[PDB]
């Protein structure tokens, strides 16, 4: 039962214009086992509506899962991205830079 | 068009 | 160029909260299209592309009873796995499978692929002759034994060869708008600073498709990939796909460094200078 951490990508659909509307995208890959929880945050409080898309795989049978909401930056607002999953001792959080 | 094995086939 | 078409089924026992979860989706090369939920309400096979939305009930109905017989399969695989490692039934394990065709530019048949993985690893898959499997454990073995004496090797070859690609081809008619078009990357440098002896430099490619693409780092015309970091794939959400390569560099030798990208929709690859 081998297992694979994931790798967390944050980050805007359209390089990022405050106060234009974008999509914010958490993108997890490569781990397993297929079980993994995903939140969006903003300013540390999770976000309600965020649809995520279907589970799939890659070639190596490793699992690659997209996190995605419509959201309008600004300069003060601070978003990331919570992941926890069975090969985390405790749940990663990934904060979004606009040049990332 | 997904596949269809006539007689499915199992371990 | 050369096109491809995949189902991905995925399958997850969980011992005390009942039958297993089932999951499989459609793709027509980096495209998804249909999409199959065991504990969604709708029980029905259900379109991912707008494409595909214009199919008959006939299609969809015939899809959803294939879909069904394979998740049950899957399931009963599952039973038969646990039994044959002899694993107990507490544990929650994992039975993945892809299948599917690729063919050529003017649409001949090129590869074809019928493969199952257990908890990450390959337990059984079809050989590119497509008469013949691996089988890496005894486990595999035995379903291999089981599969040969049944001669299932050669109904899925009949069905990857014929039906496989008939579909492939209606649906890049289908989707011509969308499947058959090639989105060139738009590119550019960003430019980090760290400390005040160094700094960082990263090269972007945005909004392309397919996702297949080639990043790369230079030194003088030389090549760097000692010093590079250089991020997965990413899907952009509107279809499209984004990534970049980066490389810390002292500063200010800079316009030393070249990034070179590679594209299907680049009519010559790309150099970016700073």
């Amino acid at each position: 039962a081998i297992q694979r951490t994931p790798k967390i990508q944050v980050y805007s659909r359209h390089p990022a214009e405050n106060g234009k509307s974008n999509f914010l995208n958490c993108y997890v890959s490569g781990f397993h086992p297929s079980d993994i929880e995903v939140d969006l945050l903003k300013n540390g409080e999770r976000i309600e509506k965020v649809e995520h898309s279907d589970l799939s795989f890659s070639k190596d049978w490793s699992f690659y899962l997209l996190y995605y909401t419509e959201f309008t930056p600004t300069e003060k607002d601070e978003y990331a991205c919570r992941v926890n999953h069975v090969t985390l001792s405790q749940p990663k959080i990934v904060k979004w830079d606009r040049d990332m | 068009l997904y596949k269809k094995l006539k007689r499915e086939m199992t371990f | 160029g050369s096109h491809s078409m995949r189902y991905f089924s995925t399958s997850v026992s969980r011992p005390g909260r009942g039958e297993p979860r089932f999951i499989a989706v459609g793709y027509v090369d980096d495209t998804q299209f249909v999409r199959f939920d065991s504990d969604a309400a709708s029980q029905r096979m259900e379109p991912r592309a707008p494409w595909i939305e214009q199919e008959g009930p006939e299609y969809w109905d015939e899809e959803t009873g294939k879909v069904k017989a394979h998740s049950q399969t899957d399931r009963e695989n599952l039973r038969i796995a646990l039994r044959y490692y002899n694993q107990s039934e507490a544990g929650s394990h994992t039975l993945q499978m892809m299948f599917g065709c690729d063919v050529g530019s003017d649409g001949r048949f090129l590869r074809g692929y019928h493969q199952y993985a257990y908890d990450g690893k390959d337990y059984i898959a079809l050989k590119e002759d497509l008469r013949s499997w691996t089988a890496a454990d005894m486990a595999a073995q035995i379903t291999k034994r089981k599969w040969e004496a049944a001669h299932v090797a050669e109904q899925q070859r009949a069905y990857l060869e014929g039906t496989c690609v008939d579909g492939l081809r209606r649906y890049l008619e289908n989707g011509k708008e969308t499947l058959q078009r090639t989105d060139p990357p738009k590119t550019h440098m960003t430019h980090h600073p760290i400390s005040d002896h160094e700094a960082t430099l990263r090269c972007w490619a945005l909004g392309f498709y397919p996702a297949e693409i080639t990043l790369t780092w230079q030194r003088d015309g030389e090549d760097q990939t000692q010093d590079t970091e250089l991020v997965e794939t990413r899907p952009a959400g509107d279809g499209t796909f984004q990534k970049w390569a980066a490389v810390v560099v002292p500063s200010g030798e800079e316009q030393r460094y070249t990034c070179h990208v590679q594209h299907e929709g680049l009519p010559k690859p790309l150099t970016l200078r700073w």
